[PDB]
């Protein structure tokens, strides 16, 4: 029976298109319960509801928080963008005793089985358990077709552990766990054509090696600025909790928003709606922590930060004008009522509202603390000049010479970067209304006045000999200024009787 | 005013790749090809004034030499299958009283043109390429 | 539109009559994934049935023909509003494997 | 007929900032656009001195827009246009309805899943 | 000549060994083509290519009533002819441009990749001053070395349907 | 940058003839006859690039002494029955920092579309004959 | 190649009378008048390329001496009632790497087209009379 299918075949696609969090729109859910996400693996990507449901349960509110999170229209992952979910230790993580392993290097299985089934003899040296040394002299490699049947024959070879494939890497793991080192990079062995090198398992090759942990270890328990351990792996450019952050850590998790060039969104119940110092949100809004979103719901509905995150960051940064502010966005959670003494009192304080016109939302957001779109779109320039610097700095063959001409070539890619964001509808001409500049402040005022950004780059001959040696590049200071955005409109009829 | 350039033909950057070979000569020439504002006359004596919508398009004219790096770069963008799109600035730096300045020049969304006129001369070789770029808005500030 | 459901090796299915019957936005699923399959001078009562295989995979460069051809019978199709479709491998060994994505009539009901 | 339906209905077609293209498709360049405003008026001279005047009949207006269309189009400064909203259940009017069993109530849910895929097609048109 | 029956798991062996199936579908032929060994497209189409520079290179030692001077004008003419042959074999569907993707070449890497890339061939003929005066009176030309990359034909299809359930 | 030729005239090869007889001066001039990228400009502002199909038509100008077997030879095509085809190349052989190197300009189906202008002086003979072949593809590489 | 002429001006003959009164200067000056091939392009990409019918017509411009016997056939060929008809050749003897070689440019179906422009100057006198006949078709070969 030659079928149809070994002509063409059509499936459903299978692996959620394993992407990475590159863009801006790398948005996080930190849980803190132990299920699937424990230390070492502190976050995993998801870029569909259903997934993390399998990995979670529809049961579970984290995959609750994903059914909010991805319901909201233009999602995230509408712009390239991904959902992360992370995990701090709430309390005594478990971690159970590991066996050794021993990852290999990634093998394309185009190039290890050509160069595998000219191999007829087999040559290993491993170890198990710190055991006699184990000496392989005989592995018919002539009949594999693909890294699963070497994956077999590894098995079948090493006494006293397993051998598995996943993803062309090869894993091989000792069957007993607590101090059950593979002391063994698959060394050369005495006799037989050696296959250690070829596969990657070798000591010289790039093979991890994490020894048997010991057995069963108790992780403390951590605090929320356990926050850094996901944001020091993944690259989140937007996170909430689903577990309410104390009083006394906000300040510290608002700090740490800034400092990490990231967005942190936190809501708040109704007993918040003061302007008192003890109150943590004008806390915030007082330090200037603008990339401390608060948000308002009345009920204490937590997934309004989760939805309104997905709301948030959504814009590709590429179009037109695609700067998107938030006032009256369609959310996934339903509003909730507010009187009006408090929608004015969180208009004035810096939390936001998802709040009911007629069974309509109505998102209001605040200017007390920066607007959420000033923020997200600052840390978006932030990040897209580090990039196009960085890019600039890594495509060149050369090392872009520190001459005059090579910063007008920074300077000129910085006001690309520039002029793409005031295409981008971030930053638009206007009059400079501050009252500091770099260079000539006529220059200065001009040049935002008619296009919207200045770029100034600093000599050479301006800095020490101590900063030339060093190889970095001079100071460079570019200014911008907001687009003149709209939320409200106080129409003045002109009265004549 | 007293006005001391240095690096006598201005730096042009395009697509990330600052052109290191200029030709002697006129290197870069810069044409606003349409007039800026279009005005009509009315019978009863008025003017209408009226900015041309192509008020910004420049063609920026390269010499460059005939085989340097700046040659093979814009012969690369002319050979490709489809037409590549520059955007770049000319930047001079220069002194005006004695104060350093800089004069930025971008040029945004280019094509070449016009094809370099290739000449291999023997009494008087003519070692050069000019490529004409033409973007679609170039503006200077300084 | 109803059709009957297709277990995993795509074999046909009796019993359980209007139960074996795929609903929508499955049916259209289903019917779309099985569209792409069928070879054009296949059918004595359906000779244009859909693209031509035979005359596509057997001649050189006709890759930009394979993909307007499958966007045409994708497009062409009960159910279906949109594509977004291209090729994701490069033949890996000789197999080129494209991705097509088609907005279902449904998931538009805001 | 009356002068005060001119300005009325001259603006009652505002030109959103979005500026739709043909339709949608502004991804080429318009190199001339013209209108043409026509009317009819009868010739001859008009009967009465006194009132026998409503006699502009209007006429429909052409668009005539010609433009180029190439490979690679770059648009210089028009805002995203944005997915219209389904605005239809903006009065839907239920809980009068009749009280009905279940399986009874899920008998019209499989008509009302039958019949949307024959129909929504054209709803969204 | 009339197809035959194979199973599934013998078709598949055949497809990874090497081996060529004319095989039924439904009383209709269908020829499947290994590529374990390398295609019989390219194995052919190579063997074209060099015959044929044969025959232009023959082509040109023979049509000219002088000898091809040993001058750097004649190792132009003789890697003109190539490039032409080559040239031909591009617009001929064997070879098509494209980014060279094995570790060698002849002289610059960036001249060799950047003629690859936008030509899909790429003719270098080393100068007379670079071989022996053992190899200059024999009457041999340089070494010429030539470079091609084979078009990218596709043979089977797996699409992929984007799953949004 | 430091660019060193030999034989100061590129090496023209048209039909497997290689042309060893230029006159002094412009012996080789490839001019490209049309704009590589044609653009056009909208209303709102964005602008259409699309390259012309024309983008590669050049004319190489030959300038060929009087008599000698290179005017023998486009003589010959110049007065053939039919018009002849040409398929050839401008190779360069020249010397980049002191790097061997060769710049190829491959001509692909020209024909002779404007014929030499035929001039016997006596105050001042003007021995040459320009040969303007017309090449549907030039691409140069190196 | 090496090439030494004699008698500067090729020996021009035209019915049967060769012509031994030339002007100094600019004698004789075959020009053709019109493309050999034209070429058309198409969308896809192909090049039709097609004979001009007027492939071969020239114009021989010659400059007599204003009133030598050549002016005199000239001239009378001019004020002929019906239009005369030329049937000629030039002719030049030339060696090449110092064998004695003819070329010969046959001239057919020609007649006086442009009229000379007579002058009788003072400060300078320009003392001749250019007479432009327009053959059918030249065929030069050697």
């Amino acid at each position: 029976m030659a079928s149809i299918s070994e002509v063409i075949r059509v499936s459903l696609q299978q692996e959620g298109r394993a992407i990475a969090p590159d863009n801006m729109n790398a948005v996080g859910i930190i849980t803190g319960n132990q299920g699937v996400l424990s230390t070492a693996d502190r976050y995993r990507i998801y870029r569909t509801a259903a997934a993390v449901a399998s990995d979670f349960g529809a049961s579970s509110q984290e995959s609750a928080f994903a059914n909010t999170f991805f319901d909201t229209t233009p999602n995230p992952i509408s712009a390239g963008g991904v959902l992360v979910i992370g995990y701090w230790r709430s309390a005594s993580e478990t971690v159970a005793a590991t066996s050794a392993t021993l990852v290999s290097e990634q093998t394309s299985e185009s190039v290890l089985i050509p160069l595998l089934n000219a191999i007829n003899d087999g040559s290993f040296t491993i170890t198990v358990d710190g055991g006699t040394e184990q000496e392989v002299t005989a592995l018919d490699f002539t009949g594999v077709s693909e890294l699963s049947e070497v994956a077999t024959i590894l098995n079948s070879a090493i006494t006293g552990a397993t051998v598995s494939e996943d993803n062309g890497y090869f894993k091989v793991t000792s069957s007993t766990t607590g101090a059950t080192s593979l002391l063994s990079y698959l060394g050369v062995a005495t006799s037989g054509t050696d296959i250690s090198a070829v596969l990657g398992m070798n000591s010289e090759s790039g093979a991890v090696l994490t020894q048997g942990t010991d057995q069963v270890v108790l992780p403390a328990e951590t605090k929320l600025e356990g926050i850094t351990a996901i944001k020091s792996e993944v690259n989140i450019k937007g996170a909430m909790f689903i577990d309410q952050i104390l009083d006394a850590d906000i300040p510290g998790i608002a700090s740490f928003a800034g400092a990490n060039n990231m967005l942190v969104y936190e809501v708040f119940d109704t007993g918040y709606l003061s302007k008192n110092v003890s109150n943590p949100v004008w806390a915030v809004k007082l330090a200037g922590q603008s990339n401390f979103r608060c948000l308002l719901s009345k009920s204490g509905n937590r997934k309004f930060a989760a939805t309104y995150m997905a709301r948030m960051h959504t814009v590709l940064f590429s179009g037109q004008n695609t700067a998107i502010t938030m006032q009256l966005k369609e959310l996934s959670v339903t509003a909730e009522e507010y009187t009006d003494t408090e929608i004015a009192n969180a208009k004035t304080v810096g939390l936001d509202l998802l709040t009911t016109i007629k069974n309509e939302q109505a998102l209001l957001t605040s200017g007390a603390n920066d607007f959420c779109d000033n923020v997200y779109n600052l840390e978006a320039f932030r990040d897209e000049i580090q990039t196009n610097n960085y890019n600039l700095l890594k495509t060149t063959s050369t090392k872009i010479p520190q001459t005059d001409p090579g910063m007008d070539t920074i300077e000129d890619d910085t006001e690309k970067t520039c002029e793409k964001y005031v295409r981008n509808g971030v930053f638009a001409p206007g009059t400079w209304t501050r009252s500091d500049f770099f260079g000539d402040r006529q220059q200065f005022v001009d040049a935002i006045a008619q296009k919207g950004y200045y770029v100034l780059i600093g000599d050479l001959a301006d800095q020490t000999t101590a900063e030339r040696q060093s190889r970095v590049s001079p100071v460079i200071q570019i200014a911008v200024k907001n687009a003149g955005a709209v939320h409200e409109e106080d129409i003045i009829i002109s009265v004549n009787l | 005013s007293v006005i001391v350039y240095r690096n006598n033909q201005s730096t042009l950057t395009l697509n990330g790749y600052t052109f290191q070979h200029l030709y002697q000569g006129a290197a870069l020439v810069l044409t606003p090809v349409n007039a800026k504002t279009a005005r009509t006359n009315s019978i009863n004596g008025g003017v209408s004034i009226s900015g041309r919508v192509d008020g910004g398009v420049h063609t920026l004219a390269i010499m460059v030499q005939k085989h340097s790096p700046d040659d093979k770069f814009l012969n690369d963008a002319k050979n490709s299958q489809e037409p590549v799109v520059f955007d770049g600035s000319m930047k001079r730096a220069y002194t005006e009283s004695g104060t350093l300045k800089k004069a930025t020049t971008t040029l945004e969304t280019g094509s070449i043109t016009t094809q370099p006129t290739k000449t291999d001369n023997n009494q008087d070789p003519d070692d050069s390429r000019t490529y004409v770029i033409e973007f679609r808005n170039s503006v200077e500030t300084f | 539109m109803r059709v009957r459901t297709l277990d995993d090796n795509g074999d046909w299915t009796f019993g359980r009559g209007k139960a074996d019957y795929i609903t929508s936005k499955k049916a259209i699923a289903q019917t779309v994934s099985t569209r792409i399959k069928s070879w054009a001078n296949d059918n004595p009562l359906a000779m244009n049935a859909n693209i031509d295989w035979k005359d596509l995979l057997g001649r050189k460069g006709t890759e930009d023909t394979i993909l307007r051809e499958i966007e045409r019978v994708v497009v062409q199709t009960d159910g279906v509003i949109r594509v977004t479709e291209l090729e994701v491998i490069k033949t890996e060994k000789r197999v080129q494997s494209i991705l097509l994505s088609y907005d279902t009539i449904y998931d538009d009901s805001e | 007929m009356s002068l005060v339906n001119g300005m009325v209905e001259s603006l009652n077609n505002t030109k959103s900032e979005t500026e739709i293209g043909i339709g949608g498709y502004r991804l080429f360049a318009r190199v001339r656009e013209t209108v043409n405003y026509r009317n009819i008026v009868p010739t001859d001279t008009l009967e009465d001195g006194s009132s026998s005047t409503d006699d502009i009949i209007n006429e429909p207006i052409t668009v005539s827009i010609e433009g180029v269309v190439s490979n690679l189009f770059v648009e210089e400064r028009q805002y995203p246009q944005l997915v219209s909203r389904d605005f239809s259940a903006v009065g839907e009017i239920t809980a009068l309805l009749p009280a009905k069993s279940q399986q009874q109530i899920q008998r019209i849910s499989q008509i009302d899943s039958q019949i949307r895929d024959a129909v929504l097609a054209a709803e969204r048109a």
